């Protein structure tokens, strides 16, 4: 039996920073 | 001549971690020297004439150096990064020292003969460059992509054309050519096969 | 006879200072190594050795003008190299860090499969271009041909005034070294032999 | 001047190629590979015009024309070659930059002038070869298989701790710590610089005369058999 | 009892026996050898240069501690006259003369048998540069004389 | 709660020269701090000597204490000692209470000296990993084309082996390799539970790969996306991530990303491994477009840090969920690093909420400050069951 908690694909996530623009 | 000597002294004092006052002083002295040299190349060109001024080869060199210095100055403001270093070439204007001596004729005749056979010099240099290119292509075919060893890939490899031509030039100079030979032999199989 | 005078006076001074404690031991060492000039006394006594020494000195005087020109060109190249490479020859012990403030503490050295704790220290390359004298020494080493691939790699990998190296950052800078090899070891040194 | 443009473009195409290990290829590699048969066709057309203008065995009487014909023939064979033994034929396309030597007679005259001063050097090379051979033989008589001993710790995994030869007791270099000099270890430089047979000795002597790493071989002999007499082999070798 | 292994060289000498067939190598080799034997004082001057520089290196950098993974070690050092001459010849040909120069500059760990605890000097710059220049100049002078 | 409240009121001093920080660094016999010499009385319930007067701080070998981030952490974490003491006061039978920061240092109570080389990293610990992010459905794509041969192949193998160590029994992982043809590195063919046996099998399989062929990103990504849509077998039904281990390429393949993940339901993490001059443009573009991140691994020393940082990306939905995403979780029975035997650790993440009253920063508040943990020994459970 797996955990019954899942946290992903939030609408308010920024995700505007990568490792490419910074460096 | 004294102005050129002072310019050489000013440009020879640049060093790492110099005081900011010295940096600003040199920055302004570069402009002052450029303006002075520009005023000595216009007054001497009007007092001699464009055809008579360009007759001497060293005056043509001076004009080229002045144009390059102006280009460096304008290019060092729109994008201040590194710098070509043409402003140092004015130190060659100290070659006027030999004029007052008895060795002016001997040193001037060597430059006259060098300029006389310029096409031969260019042809010889181009033939050397062509042989270097041919050997670089041969090295690219023989060892291109085969230098990826278990440890770090050597910089002196034959993967790209610039790397291959640098390797060929270094082997021509003769420094550490045995290391490149060992790397090639290891790439081709080792001591057993590929020797 | 002047040289004989320095030899004798230095020996006498060393003997006089010997009969005491180690007063200025560095001066004692200097006066001790001064005694090497004893074989030089043989040059005058042997007429043939004096003649060959005179011939060597005459040959040296025959190329003084070209030596001066070569030194001027080398100084110009050294100044250009200082302008291009001053401050950029610093590196951290581990390649992960790029700044002096970051190169502090200890890191893990993954060599010879032992992963040892090694101290991080912001060092400078052995042959650099911080000032004109260091550039002259580096260019002399390059002209001799020993270890010039290392300085070529360091120059190519140099990034900025106070930043650590990055491989293949500025490859075009190799042109400089190529030009150097075209002008000094190849050209200039071959006109010494001819002269 | 249209044939010279074909050559310069071919040279630029050759310089733009990139080689990757184990069969990997960049898209530009295939893009440039697709350009080859137009070059081969242009070269074959020019060769055909020169043939129908000059004949055969006086067109082939010129060495540069012989080189051009060999280049175009190898290219044609590569085009019609599906077999995998084309490496010795695809390595001929590096002579293409030499074709512009044939197109410019001034470069031909310069090359003739530079190469006419190397014939009297040939005898020197012959003498040089003799010297190398002689020294090689001497090496083969003294340093045959002397660099194969190393300080293996305990024959656990046959991994030497130091990259220097041995001599068991003797004036040669000894092991420190818990190591013994067991038989067989490739050699100083991956086992390349040694005097096992005449070919290895010749290669080592040729490396020595160029004064590149000769001191490493001298030190290897010194710590393999003592430093009393090894200088008498290398100093005359370097000098001569 | 007696270490006798040099006699094999005699057999390796048979190569010289076939050097007489060539009518253009013998006349050149003999000519250059006879010119060499006519100018011994140039060689004497070069030998004096080597002697002086070897003695100077002995006096200045003699007591540098021998360490591996460096340029002053059991193979290349200034300890004895023969070792100094070997170092000078190695630098004259040119292998790691810059590395040797860096290996002795004013701050080297000093040997545990000498007197001074900090031996070595920054005089190695001038020493090595002048030695290289003078050796090259005298060798070129000998070449041109021959 | 106390850690969040204290860290909210932080001034972030840029210099610590005049006012040094006072803390007891472990594993000890520099300007910016002053150390503490404790008494270290020998105590029962622990196998070693401990001191209840303060809390010890462990900093990894490759992380330099005295940096601005570390000094600020040692500043604002000094308020946890009072809560440590109070928690012990309410329960004298309490084992280690630890706070592992995202910076890298762990502050644990009671103070005790640390246990050759020390490779311990707090962010690699299972109790930190289970609370740093929710369970996941990792799928590792490996570029095994000709260009990766040499150093950048053993580096990729080591990176994959270290990445597998960040999974647990609640995560599901699979490893696939592609060179103009995609395939599985082993005989699993679908996601596995990523337990000890499956992880060992995958490590053995990835240690035996060879580099040859021409890269084709389209086929590899199609294989990965079709593998992540199985639903025939047991999975985690949580974070779906494709972790790409390559060097460089000239193709970004908008077609595959548009076809498979149109609504961006699968994150893509891309790693550039080795020292090379290949084009990194598409590698970073695929990471940016798919809610992922871009990492560079140029040597072995960068393997450990870069293979653990992706959990910062996966923690954004948890921190943006709010107080509902704050539950105590218990790890599997493992062996304590401080030589205490078999223990289980409670876990509770800590959020960075500086200036959240005005709701204006919201930029670095998407990451966790760290993870709190408390150790429960199996001997206590045995004692509760006579
Ligand atoms: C070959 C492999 C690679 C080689 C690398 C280096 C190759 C070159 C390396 C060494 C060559 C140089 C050797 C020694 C150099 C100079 C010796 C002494 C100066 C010397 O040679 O004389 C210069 C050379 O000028 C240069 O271009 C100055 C030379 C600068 C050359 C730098 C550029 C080199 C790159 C070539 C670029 C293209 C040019 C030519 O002499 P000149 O023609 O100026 O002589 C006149 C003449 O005496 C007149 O009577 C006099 O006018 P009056 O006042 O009416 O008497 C003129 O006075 P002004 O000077 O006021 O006009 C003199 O200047
Ligand atoms: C919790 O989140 C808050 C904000 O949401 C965060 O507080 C912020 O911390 C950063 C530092 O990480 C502060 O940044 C200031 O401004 C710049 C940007 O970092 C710094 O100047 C240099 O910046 C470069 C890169 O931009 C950097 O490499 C360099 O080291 C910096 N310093 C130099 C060159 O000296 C400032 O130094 C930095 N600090 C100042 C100005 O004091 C933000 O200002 C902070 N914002 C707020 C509202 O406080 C906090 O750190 C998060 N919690 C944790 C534990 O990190
Ligand atoms: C145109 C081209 C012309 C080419 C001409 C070439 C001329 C130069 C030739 C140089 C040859 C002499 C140098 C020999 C190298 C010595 C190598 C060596 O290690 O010898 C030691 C050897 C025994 O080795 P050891 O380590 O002592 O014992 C343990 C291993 N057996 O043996 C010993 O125990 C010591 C014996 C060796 C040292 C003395 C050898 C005689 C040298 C006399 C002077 C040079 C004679 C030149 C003869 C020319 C023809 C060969
Ligand atoms: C005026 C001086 C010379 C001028 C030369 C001019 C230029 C010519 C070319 C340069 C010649 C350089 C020759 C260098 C030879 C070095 C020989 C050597 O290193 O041999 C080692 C060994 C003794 O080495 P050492 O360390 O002194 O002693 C160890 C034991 N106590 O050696 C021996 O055992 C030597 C055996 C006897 C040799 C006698 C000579
Ligand atoms: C991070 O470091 C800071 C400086 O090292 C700490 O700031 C210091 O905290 C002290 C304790 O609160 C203060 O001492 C007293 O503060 C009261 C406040 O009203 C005043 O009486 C005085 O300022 C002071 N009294 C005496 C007798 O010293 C310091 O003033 C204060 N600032 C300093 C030392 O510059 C932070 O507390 C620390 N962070 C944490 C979380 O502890
Ligand atoms: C062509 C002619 C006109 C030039 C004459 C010689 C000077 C211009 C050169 C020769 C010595 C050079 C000096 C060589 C050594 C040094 C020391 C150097 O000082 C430092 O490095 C201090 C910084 C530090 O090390 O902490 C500054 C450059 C300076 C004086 C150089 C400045 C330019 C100098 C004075
Ligand atoms: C007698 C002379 C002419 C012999 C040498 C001929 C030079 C013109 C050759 C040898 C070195 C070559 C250089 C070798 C290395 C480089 C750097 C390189 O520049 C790049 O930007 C490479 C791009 C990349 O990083 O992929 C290619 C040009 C350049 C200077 C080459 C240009 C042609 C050079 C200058
Ligand atoms: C399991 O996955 C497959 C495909 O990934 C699903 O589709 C079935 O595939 C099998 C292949 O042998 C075939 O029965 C049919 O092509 C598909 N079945 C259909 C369309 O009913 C399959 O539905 C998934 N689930 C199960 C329980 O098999
Ligand atoms: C002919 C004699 C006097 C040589 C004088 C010309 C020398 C100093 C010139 C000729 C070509 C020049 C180089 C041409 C291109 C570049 C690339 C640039 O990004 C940095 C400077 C650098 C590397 C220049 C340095 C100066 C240079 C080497
Ligand atoms: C006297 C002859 C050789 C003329 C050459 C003089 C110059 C080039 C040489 C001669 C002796 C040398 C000095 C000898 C010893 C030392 C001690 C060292 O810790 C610093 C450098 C210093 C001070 C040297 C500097 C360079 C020096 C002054
Ligand atoms: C292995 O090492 C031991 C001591 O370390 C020593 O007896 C010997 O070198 C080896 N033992 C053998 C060969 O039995
Ligand atoms: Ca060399
Ligand atoms: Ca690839």
């Amino acid at each position: 039996k797996g955990p019954d908690v899942c946290f992903d694909n939030n609408v308010l996530e920024d995700y505007t920073d990568c490792g490419g623009v910074s460096g | 001549l004294c102005v050129v000597a002072l310019n050489t002294l000013c440009v020879a004092m640049v060093h790492y971690n110099q005081p900011r006052r010295l940096t600003t002083t040199l920055y302004f002295a570069e402009f002052v020297f450029l303006g002075l040299f520009l005023t000595e190349m216009s007054l001497k060109m009007y007092g001699l004439g464009p055809r008579s001024y360009f007759r001497s080869s060293f005056n043509c060199f001076d004009f080229g150096v002045i144009v390059g210095s102006v280009f460096e100055v304008v290019w060092a403001a729109i994008k201040p990064g590194s710098s070509f270093g043409i402003s140092v070439l004015r130190a060659l204007r100290l070659l006027r020292i030999f004029k007052v001596t008895k060795y002016w004729s001997s040193l001037r005749n060597l430059v006259v003969s060098l300029l006389n056979s310029m096409k031969s010099i260019i042809s010889l240099l181009f033939l050397l460059f062509l042989f270097i290119v041919v050997f670089a292509l041969l090295g690219m075919q023989l060892f291109g992509g085969q230098f990826n060893f278990q440890d770090e890939t050597p910089t002196t490899n034959f993967d790209t054309f610039p790397a291959a031509i640098l390797t060929v030039f270094q082997i021509l100079t003769g420094e550490d050519w045995n290391a490149v030979m060992y790397h090639g032999i290891e790439s081709q199989g080792g001591v057993s096969k590929g020797m | 006879n002047i040289l004989d005078f320095i030899v004798v006076s230095g020996a006498l001074v060393a003997f006089a200072f010997s009969g005491s404690k180690g007063k200025d031991i560095n001066t004692i060492k200097s006066l001790r190594v001064l005694r090497v000039l004893r074989p030089l006394k043989t040059i005058k006594r042997l007429p043939k050795l004096k003649a060959v020494f005179d011939c060597v000195v005459n040959s040296l005087k025959n190329v003084l003008n070209i030596l001066i020109v070569y030194m001027l060109f080398m100084f110009i190249f050294a100044v250009i190299a200082v302008q291009l490479f001053k401050g950029k020859f610093f590196y951290c012990t581990d390649e992960s860090k790029e700044l002096e403030r970051d190169c502090r503490g200890q890191y893990l050295d993954y060599e010879k499969e032992e992963v040892e704790a090694q101290p991080r220290q912001w060092k400078k390359y052995d042959f650099h271009y911080d000032n004109v004298l260091w550039a002259l020494l580096t260019l002399f080493t390059v002209s001799t041909g020993e270890g010039w691939p290392m300085v070529l790699k360091h120059s190519v990998d140099a990034t900025y005034e106070e930043q650590g190296p990055s491989p293949g950052y500025r490859m075009e800078l190799s042109i400089f070294y190529v030009v150097y090899f075209v002008v000094f070891p190849f050209f200039f040194v071959n006109i010494f032999v001819a002269l | 001047y249209m044939i010279l443009a074909t050559i310069i473009a071919n040279c630029i195409v050759l310089a733009l190629e990139q080689h990757l290990p184990d069969g990997d290829k960049t898209p530009m590699s295939e893009r440039l590979d697709d350009t080859e048969p137009y070059f081969i066709g242009i070269f074959c057309f020019e060769a055909g015009i020169k043939i129908i203008a000059l004949g055969f065995v006086s067109y082939l009487r010129n060495g540069w024309n012989v080189m051009d014909f060999v280049v175009v023939l190898t290219g044609i064979l590569a085009t019609a070659g599906t077999d995998f033994d084309l490496r010795t034929l695809r390595a001929v396309r590096v002579l293409r930059p030499l074709k512009l030597v044939s197109g410019i007679p001034s470069l031909q005259v310069v090359l003739k002038s530079i190469m006419k001063a190397m014939v009297p050097l040939l005898q020197i090379g012959l003498l040089l070869f003799f010297a190398i051979l002689m020294f090689a033989i001497i090496g083969l008589e003294f340093y045959m298989g002397k660099f194969h001993k190393a300080c293996f710790p305990n024959s656990t995994d046959a991994e030497p701790v130091g990259d220097f030869p041995c001599g068991k007791e003797a004036p040669a270099r000894l092991c420190e710590g818990d190591t013994e000099c067991r038989e067989y270890w490739p050699g100083p430089n991956f086992g390349i610089t040694n005097f096992d047979n005449i070919l290895f000795a010749i290669l080592t002597v040729f490396q020595c005369i160029t004064m590149e790493g000769w001191t490493d071989i001298l030190y290897n002999t010194n710590d393999a058999a003592g430093n009393t007499w090894n200088w008498l082999y290398f100093i005359p070798l370097i000098i001569i | 009892f007696i270490n006798l292994s040099f006699l094999r060289l005699f057999r390796a000498a048979r190569l010289i026996k076939l050097l007489r067939q060539g009518y253009t190598i013998r006349i050149l080799l003999w000519t250059f050898v006879q010119s060499f034997k006519a100018l011994p004082y140039v060689c004497l001057l070069i030998a004096m240069l080597f002697f002086i520089y070897a003695i100077i290196g002995m006096q200045v950098f003699g007591n540098i501690a021998l360490d591996d993974d460096t340029s002053i070690n059991r193979h290349n050092n200034f300890r004895t006259f023969l070792q100094a001459l070997m170092l000078l010849f190695r630098s004259a040909t040119g292998e790691a003369w810059h590395e040797i120069m860096l290996s002795c500059l004013s701050n080297q760990a000093c040997d545990e048998q000498a007197n001074a605890t900090e031996c070595g000097s920054d005089f190695a710059y001038f020493y090595f540069v002048s030695f290289i220049f003078l050796c090259s100049f005298l060798m070129l002078n000998l070449f041109v004389a021959v | 709660l106390e850690a969040e409240k204290v860290q909210a009121a932080h001034q972030w001093r840029e210099d610590f020269a005049s006012n040094e920080v006072v803390y007891y660094n472990a594993k000890d016999d520099e300007p910016g701090s002053q150390r503490i010499k404790p008494v270290f009385i020998e105590d029962a319930n622990f196998g070693r000597q401990i001191s209840y007067q303060h809390a010890a701080v462990h900093i990894p070998t490759d992380i330099y204490e005295g940096s601005t981030i570390v000094l600020n952490e040692l500043n604002w974490t000094s308020a946890l000692d009072e809560v440590f003491k109070k928690n012990r006061e309410e329960d004298p039978s309490l084992l280690w209470q630890v706070f592992g920061s995202a910076t890298g240092l762990a502050r644990y109570y009671p103070a005790s000296p640390w246990v050759k080389i020390d490779l311990y990293d707090v962010r690699r610990r299972p109790w930190y990993i289970q609370g740093a992010a929710s369970p996941k459905d990792m799928l590792i794509l490996v570029d095994v084309s000709g260009s990766v041969s040499g150093l950048t192949l053993k580096l990729i193998r080591t990176s994959v082996s270290e990445m597998l160590e960040t999974l647990s029994d609640d995560d599901f992982v699979n490893v696939a390799s592609f060179n103009s043809n995609a395939q599985d590195v082993s005989c699993f063919q679908h996601l596995v539970q990523a337990n000890v046996r499956n992880k060992k099998v995958l490590k053995d399989a990835v240690n035996n790969i060879t580099a040859k062929g021409i890269t084709d990103y389209k086929k590899g990504f199609s294989f990965a996306f079709e593998q992540l849509l199985n639903y025939n077998v047991s999975r985690a039904n949580c974070n779906k991530i494709i972790m790409l281990f390559t060097d460089g390429g000239e193709e970004r393949a908008q077609e595959i990303f548009n076809k498979y993940n149109k609504d961006k339901k699968v994150r893509v993490f891309t790693f550039s491994v080795g020292q090379h001059n290949y084009d990194r443009g598409p590698i970073q573009w695929m990471a940016c477009e798919n809610k992922g991140y871009y990492y560079e691994i140029p040597s072995i020393g960068a393997i450990r840090i870069n293979t653990q940082e992706y959990l910062d990306v996966l923690g954004r939905p948890m921190v943006l969920a709010g107080d509902k995403a704050k539950q105590v979780q218990w790890t599997n029975v493992y062996l304590d690093a401080l030589e205490l035997g078999l223990v289980i650790t409670g876990t509770l993440p800590v959020f960075n909420i500086t200036g959240q009253f005005e709701n204006k920063t919201n930029l670095k508040n998407q990451l966790i400050l760290g993870v709190m943990g408390v150790d429960v020994s199996l001997e206590d459970i045995k004692r509760l069951t006579p």
